[PDB]
DNA sequence: CGGGTTTTTGTTAAGGGCTGTATCACTGTG
DNA sequence: CACAGTGATGCAAATCAAGTGTGAAGCCAGACAAAAACC
DNA sequence: CACAGTGATACAGCCCTTAACAAAAACCCG
DNA sequence: GGTTTTTGTCTGGCTTCACACTTGATTTGCATCACTGTG
């Protein structure tokens, strides 16, 4: 497998 | 027999609407946000109450969260009683 | 260095509902 | 025997801050087991 | 051009639903 | 009687709150005081 990267997954509470 | 009032349930009856439920409430969690589940439960809670136009009850439940705001500054409390008009006894 | 992938954040419009603010002719110490 | 203020003062009473080792309670597990209101 | 009220009413503003699309930030690796 | 709901329990183990004492050290409550104001 290889990582395809992305935007990380930041805790539920300190999003918007 | 038929059902009641979810509300009106004890602490203890009312397990087995929502034992079916919790186990992938736990499972998407640990997927997806990584294992918190009062996190993703305060936060679909939110989204109902927001919903549901509760915006005061919804900012309720985040002091509560949070920390609490309860009480005034002294300052804050004697410009109040002064210029509203207010007497000592009222 | 920059596509590629993942995710965040906003946008479009017809409705519903809660909250906030301007407007109206007047007061009162003289 | 009108009745609700009017605010400063003062003393009785309620709450607490300090220390650690307890008790008491709530709840988790998943599963087994009796009351009770409609047919 | 005195200035802080006085309360009822009406309008604006902001935030939810549908669902698909669009601008933008954070790593991965050729 | 059936069916579904509503509560009951099980023991080992976990967290969470109350308390056991005592000595001050505050903070809160409520009565006192001679008066107004609508006549």
């Amino acid at each position: 497998h290889i990582n395809k990267g992305g935007r990380p997954r930041q805790h539920l509470l300190s999003l918007t | 027999r038929p059902r009641q009032h979810l509300l009106s349930l004890t602490r203890r009856a009312q397990k087995h609407r929502l034992r079916e439920l919790k186990i992938q409430v736990k499972e998407f969690a640990d997927k997806e946000e990584g294992g918190d589940v009062k996190a993703v439960c305060l936060t679909l809670f939110l989204l109902a109450l927001r919903a549901r136009n509760e915006h005061r009850q919804a900012d309720e439940l985040e002091a509560i969260m949070q920390g609490r705001g309860s009480g005034l500054q002294p300052a804050v409390c004697l410009a109040i009683r002064v210029n509203t008009f207010l007497s000592c006894s009222q």
